[PDB]
């Protein structure tokens, strides 16, 4: 800022940048919906592992 | 775009593939034999099995019960000559 000797707009954008400094924040909104495709992952999972575990000592 | 899940769909799998069919043949194939030659009764008597036991199982095989056969004729219509000339 101390470069520019007829500074009159580094203030202006300085304040703009701090205006915005709360930019914009992320989602870990599902919590939903991953619930729900890990449940029929890890359903399937164990039936797999149930049923080869079984067909194994058969 | 998500997880794709191919690792554990063998549940319903296990049907359709080829082999499925000879495993669940020969687990039926399996379980009712006998095991090692048991409930044989390798010996039975009712006036003519010791003759099959001597002569006609896969172990003595030879011909001579035809040979005792054959002297069974040679013993019957010679008799008949003796009732006929």
């Amino acid at each position: 800022r101390s470069v520019l000797k007829n500074t009159s707009v580094i203030d202006k954008i300085e304040s703009y940048v701090k205006q915005y400094k709360p930019v914009k924040i992320d989602a870990s909104k599902q919590l939903q919906v991953i619930e729900s495709f890990e449940k029929h992952a890890m359903t399937n999972a164990k039936e797999t592992e149930s049923l080869v575990s079984k067909e194994l000592k058969d | 775009v998500s997880t794709l899940i191919p690792p554990k769909v063998v549940s319903s799998k296990n049907i359709g593939s080829a082999p499925n069919a000879k495993r669940i043949a020969n687990v039926v194939h399996f379980y009712k034999s006998l095991p090692q030659g048991p409930a044989p009764a390798i010996k039975a008597n009712t006036r003519l099995a010791r003759y099959k036991a001597k002569y006609f199982d896969g172990d003595n095989a030879s011909g001579k019960p035809l040979w005792h056969f054959a002297l069974g004729i040679i013993a019957f219509g010679y008799s008949m000559e003796y009732y006929f000339h």
